[PDB]
DNA sequence: GACAGCGCGTACGTGCGTTTAAGCGGTGCTAGAGCTGTCTACGACCAATTGAGCGGCCTCGGCACCGGGATTCTCCA
DNA sequence: TGGAGAATCCCGGTGCCGAGGCCGCTCAATTGGTCGTAGACAGCTCTAGCACCGCTTAAACGCACGTACGCGCTGTCC
C-alpha cells in the first residue's frame, strides 16, 4: 500500500499533463435541459454548444480550484474547506 | 490594367481589400483612412507570428509536427505579455501548466 | 456558403515561420478567432477615440495610438516599429 | 411530443469527477463539505450564462440554441473562448 | 610615440563606439529576444 | 459655447418623486455621468446584437432584449413595463 | 399646426428627440426606427427616479434638503440590484457603507 | 494615574470616525507631486489640470479602500487581527493584476 | 528642473488613516512600503495611458477627461467629472 | 497578539471487489436549420418654423459652524 | 459591580454664497413632405435535433480502516 497522498500527485500530474474533459457528457447535457427548462420550454439544443458549455464550466471550476487553493495554503492548511470557496468568490466580487 | 494587391504594395499577407471592406461594413466611422488597414494588416501579422512561432516552439518541443491547441494555451500562458494580453481568455480543450506549489511537495 | 475565414493567410505565415509543421483544423479555427477579437477590440478603441477628439475619419495616427493603449510595453514597440515600415513600404510605392 | 420535466442531475455530478477536477487544479486534500457548495456555485454559473443564452436565442425568434449564443453571452461577461466561430 | 598611440587610439576607437551604441540599443535590461525578433521577421 | 446635459430632466422627475428635496451640483454630475454611461453601455450592447443578426435598423425590440441582459430580474420587469406603456402611449396617440 | 413634443405624445420628461439626435450621431448602427428612443427614455426615467427616489429618503435620513453624492453612495451600496449594476463604480466623494465585521469588536 | 485607553479600542474610534466621514486622508501637495514626478516619465514639461489631480486621487483612495478591505477579509480568515504584507499580495494575485 | 522621491510624501499616519476608513484595527510595520509600491504601480498605468490620450490628443496639459478615460478603461469608472 | 509546540482524536485517503450506467454505434424520424422570391411601408433626407434649452444674472436660504451645556463609552474598581 | 474622565452630542444662534429661480434669444426639435429599400414573411426545402435500442465496458459505488490532519490551547516574547 501507498502512504496517502503520493498517489495524489500521481493524478495531478496525470492530469495536469492531459487536457481531456473530466466530466460524463449525459449527465451534463441532462443538467443543462433541467435548467433551461426554467427559462423557456421545449428548446433544441446543438451538440457543439453542449459542449463548448461544458467546457466553459470546467475552466471555471478550475480556476476555483486554484484561487481556493491558494486561499487553503495561506491558511497554511491543505484541505480545502468551503470557508476558502465563499472568501475567495467574496474576493473576486462574485460574493 | 494588371492588379496588383495593396499588400503586395506592402510585400504584405493579409489581404488590405478584405480587412478595409470589413472596417467600412463596421460601422466605427464613416469614413476610413488609407494606411490604416495598412498598419492593421501589418500589427496583425505581426503578432500572428508571434504566437505562431511560439506554438512551432512547443510543437517540436513535444516531437510533434502538427501543432495542436495544447501548444496553443501552453505558449500563451508560459508568455507574460501574451498572458496579460489574454489574461480573460479560455481555450477549448486547452488545460494548464502543470505547475505544483512548493508546499504540497513531499519532503 | 461562401463561408469566409483568414485560414489560408494563417497557413502562408506558418510556413514563413516553420515551413514544416502542422496545425490542428480547431486550433486554425481558434487562430480565426483571435485575429477576431483582435480586429475588435483593436477596432472598438479607434472609433472611442475617433469620437473623443471629434473627429470623423480613423487614420494611421489614431490606429497606432490604439496599438499603444492596447498592447503592453514591448509588444507595441515591435508592432509600431513595424507598422511605421509597413506603410512607409506601401506609401513609397 | 414528449416533454418530461428532469429533477436532480446536479447529483449526476460524480464524487469521482469532482475528485478530478480538484486533481486539475492540483488540490491535495479535500473536505466532503467541499461537494455540495460545488454543485451549487456551479449551478450559479450555469443559469448565469444559460439565462442570456435563450435571450440570444428568443430575440433570433429562434428555438434552438446556437453556439454563438454561448459565445455572445461568455463575451458579454469577459469569458472569452476561442475554437467554435464567432 | 605619438604615432603608436594614434595606432592605439584608431584601434580603440572600433570597440569604444561599439559600446557607445550598445549603450542607446541596450541601455535597459530588456528581452532583447524580441528584439532579434525583429530582424528575424524582417 | 453650450454645453448640453440633462439635469433639467433631472430636477422635474426629482420634484416627480420627492416634491420637497434640494440637490448637489456635484451630485447633479454624478446623474448626468450615469445617464450618459447607461445610454452607451446599452446602446452599444444593442448595437452588437442588430450585427448577430445582420441588421441594419435599430428597433425597440432589441433594446427589450437588451435591457433584459443588463439589467437583472425585477429592474427589468419593472422597466421593460414601463417602456412597454410608454411606447403603446406614443403609437397609440 | 401646433407641434407636440414626442415626450409629450408619451408623457415623457426625458427628450425623444435629443435622444434620438444621439443615437443617429452615434453610429451604432445603420438605420433607427421610431420607437426605440421612446423605449430607451421611458427605461432611463424609471432608473433614474428609483435612484432618486432613494437618494431623497436617504438625505430625509439625515435631515437634510439638498441630495449629496454621500446619499447617492449610502443609497446605492444599500441597494442590491442597483450595486450590482454599479459595482464597477466608484463616486466622487461618495465615502463607503459603515461597516465592522464582527471579530474585530472586542469581546 | 494617567489615564490610558486600551491598545485598540481608540483604533475603533477613528475607524467609526472616517467610516462616517467621506473627505480625503491624503495630502494635496504632495499628491501632485508624486503625480508630476510620475508623469515626468513619459513627456517632458507637461501641465495639470487641478481637477485632474483631484480625480486622480480619488481613484487612487478608492482603489486602496477595496484593497485593503479585501486584506481584512484576507487576515480574519488567516485567523488575526493584524495585517501583514502577505495578505495584501495573496488578495492582489485572487484579483488577477499578474 | 528636477524632481524626486515623494513617495515618501505618503505618511504612515495618511497610510493607516486610510486602513482605518478601510475597516482594519492593527497594521504591519512593513504595510507601508508595500502600499507604497502598488500606488506607485496604479499610478504609472493610469497616469501612462491618460498621456497616451494627451499626446494624440496633440495637446501639452492633461485633462481630467483624459484621467476618467483612463480609469474607465481600467474598469473604476469615476462618476463627477463630466 | 503572533507564533510555535505538542498531543490527540477524527474525518479524511487508499484499495477493492461489485454493480451499473454511461457510452456506442445502429436505427428511425420529424421538426425546424437553412434557405429564396417578392412586395410594400417606414425611415432617410430634406425643407418651413419655432420653442425650449442654455447661458447669464440676482437673491435669499439651507447649512456649516461655534461653543456651551447636555449626554454617553471606557476603564479600572 | 460603581464612579471618574474623556468623548460625544445637540441645539440655537451666527455668517454666507450656492442652489434656485428667471429671462432674453437663438438653434435643434418638430413637421410635411418625398423615395427606395430593408425587412417582413410565407413558402420551400431540408437539416439537424431528437427518440429509441441492446449491450458492453469502463467507471462509479459501497465500505472498511487507518492514518495522518485538523484543532485546541498556552506560554512567551516582541
Amino acid at each position: 500500500r501507498y502512504r496517502p497522498g503520493t498517489v495524489a500527485l500521481r493524478e495531478i500530474r496525470r492530469y495536469q499533463k492531459s487536457t481531456e474533459l473530466l466530466i460524463r457528457k449525459l449527465p451534463f447535457q441532462r443538467l443543462v435541459r433541467e435548467i433551461a427548462q426554467d427559462f423557456k420550454t421545449d428548446l433544441r439544443f446543438q451538440s457543439s454548444a453542449v459542449m463548448a458549455l461544458q467546457e466553459a464550466s470546467e475552466a471555471y471550476l478550475v480556476a476555483l480550484f486554484e484561487d481556493t487553493n491558494l486561499c487553503a495554503i495561506h491558511a497554511k492548511r491543505v484541505t480545502i474547506m468551503p470557508k476558502d470557496i465563499q472568501l475567495a468568490r467574496r474576493i473576486r466580487g462574485e460574493r | 490594367a494588371k492588379a496588383k494587391t495593396r499588400s503586395s504594395r506592402a510585400g504584405l499577407q493579409f489581404p488590405v481589400g478584405r480587412v478595409h471592406r470589413l472596417l467600412r461594413k463596421g460601422n466605427y466611422a464613416e469614413r476610413v483612412g488609407a494606411g490604416a488597414p495598412v498598419y492593421l494588416a501589418a500589427v496583425l501579422e505581426y503578432l500572428t507570428a508571434e504566437i505562431l512561432e511560439l506554438a512551432g516552439n512547443a510543437a517540436r518541443d513535444n516531437k510533434k509536427t502538427r501543432i495542436i491547441p495544447r501548444h496553443l494555451q501552453l505558449a500563451v500562458r508560459n508568455d507574460e505579455e501574451l498572458n496579460k494580453l489574454l489574461g480573460r481568455v479560455t481555450i477549448a480543450q486547452g488545460g494548464v501548466l502543470p505547475n505544483i506549489q512548493s508546499v504540497l511537495l513531499p519532503k | 456558403s461562401r463561408k469566409e475565414s483568414y485560414a489560408i493567410y494563417v497557413y502562408k505565415v506558418l510556413k514563413q515561420v516553420h515551413p514544416d509543421t502542422g496545425i490542428s483544423s480547431k486550433a486554425m479555427s481558434i487562430m480565426n478567432s483571435f485575429v477576431n477579437d483582435v480586429f475588435e477590440r483593436i477596432a472598438g478603441e479607434a472609433s472611442r477615440l475617433a469620437h473623443y477628439n471629434k473627429r470623423s475619419t480613423i487614420t494611421s495616427r489614431e490606429i497606432q495610438t490604439a496599438v499603444r493603449l492596447l498592447l503592453p510595453g514591448e509588444l507595441a514597440k515591435h508592432a509600431v516599429s513595424e507598422g511605421t515600415k509597413a506603410v512607409t513600404k506601401y506609401t513609397s510605392a | 411530443r414528449h416533454r418530461k420535466v428532469l429533477r436532480d442531475n446536479i447529483q449526476g455530478i460524480t464524487k469521482p469527477a469532482i475528485r478530478r477536477l480538484a486533481r486539475r487544479g492540483g488540490v491535495k486534500r479535500i473536505s466532503g463539505l467541499i461537494y455540495e457548495e460545488t454543485r451549487g456555485v456551479l449551478k450559479v454559473f450555469l443559469e448565469n450564462v444559460i439565462r442570456d443564452a435563450v435571450t440570444y436565442t428568443e430575440h433570433a425568434k429562434r428555438k434552438t440554441v446556437t453556439a454563438m449564443d454561448v459565445v455572445y453571452a461568455l463575451k458579454r461577461q469577459g469569458r472569452t473562448l476561442y475554437g467554435f466561430g464567432g | 610615440k605619438l604615432q603608436i598611440l594614434k595606432e592605439f587610439l584608431s584601434d580603440y576607437y572600433f570597440i569604444l563606439r561599439q559600446f557607445e551604441q550598445m549603450k542607446v540599443q541596450f541601455a535597459d535590461m530588456k528581452p532583447g529576444k524580441r528584439q532579434l525578433r525583429r530582424i528575424q521577421r524582417q
